[PDB]
């Protein structure tokens, strides 16, 4: 009767094989589990690759499945997504740097990229004030190349965090990224401007923490869940279970995916 | 019969003079007016670079 809705980003069949036996053989026919491509509920996504249709990338640091390495810790890691186009399509992100270089207009790509921001502004924002943070971190990548996109992150995000009350604090990728693996406890809340450094650097995370899966909010309006590895994507299941009403299932996956984390499917 | 051809007969020359005038400044005008236009298209390095960014180079 229910539908959950299957995205392939960049994963490997061997995962999405592994989802799909771990969503049947837990849910038991009950919720049919249909594939696509795009999808703003009931969705979970697999794979490296930013799925089309999501605007905010956050994640957060569950505290049931807390590696005992990073036990205690509390950073919430929400990376902005631009609009995806096609593959074969020039992406926002990089439209927005190359065109202005070339003299092309950028007035349209602006007002989507500002649209953008806003909302990823409004994400973090929120998520701070909710955690009681006082300042936030901006992570924009200082190369010469990204010296347009990142500018106009920094002018709107600090725009919006500031009209909420709250201070931005901008940094780097490298300085951030080795504060973030090594000293996690000492930042609240980081936002990622869209480069593919910072989403690498959001897997890291994502992954190093223990296995998570990330939070993406569409601009239909929604969370979907994203995984990347047989834990991550088995705790995104259980998450999405746990969204459509079942709570006993989503304790038994993420309980087997605490235990076996590679074959979650067998050990459950 | 005499004297209005005498006076079209003395107008004929200045006339002649002028219309050749205003045919030679007619024919200069079209020359002035050409100007070769050098038309300006899209470098290929931005192609190029974004073709590489495009690529998660």
């Amino acid at each position: 009767s229910k539908q959950l809705t299957f995205i392939s980003a960049g994963a490997t069949a061997a995962v999405l094989q592994s989802a799909s036996a771990i969503v049947s053989k837990v849910a038991g026919g009950r919720v049919q589990t249909k594939t696509a491509k795009e999808a703003g509920r009931h969705a979970v996504v697999v794979g490296p690759e930013t799925p089309i249709g999501v605007h905010t990338a956050v994640t957060e640091v569950p505290k049931s499945a807390q590696d005992p390495l990073f036990s205690g810790v509390s950073t919430v890691v929400v990376r902005a997504v631009l609009p995806r186009a096609a593959p074969d399509s020039v992406q926002l992100r990089d439209a927005l740097d190359v065109y202005a270089s070339a003299g092309i207009d950028t007035k349209e790509e602006v007002r989507s990229a500002t649209e953008a921001f806003k909302k990823s502004a409004e994400v973090a924002v929120g998520k701070a004030k909710a955690k009681g943070v006082k300042r936030i971190v901006l992570v924009v990548k200082q190369a010469s190349k990204h010296n347009c996109i990142n500018e106009l992150f920094k002018k709107i995000s600090t725009e919006t965090i500031e009209s909420a009350g709250l201070t931005t604090e901008v940094v780097g990728t490298a300085a951030v990224a080795n504060q973030l693996i090594v000293n996690p406890e000492s930042l609240g809340v980081v936002l990622l401007n869209d480069v593919a450094a910072t989403e690498q650097i959001e897997l890291a995370f994502a992954g190093v923490v223990g296995g998570v899966s990330r939070v993406y909010h569409t601009v239909e309006g929604g969370k979907i869940s994203a995984g990347h590895s047989f834990k991550s994507v088995a705790l995104a299941v259980a998450q999405e279970l746990r969204e459509l009403g079942l709570s006993s299932e989503a304790d038994k996956v993420e309980a087997a995916a605490s235990k076996n984390p590679r074959a979650v499917v067998s050990a459950l | 019969d005499i004297m209005v051809p005498s006076f079209v007969y003395n107008k004929l020359p200045v006339i002649h003079f002028l219309q050749e005038k205003r045919a030679e400044q007619k024919l200069r005008r079209v020359l002035d007016e050409t100007y070769t236009e050098w038309t300006e298209e899209l470098d290929q390095a931005h192609v190029t670079d974004a073709i590489t960014r495009s690529l998660n180079i």
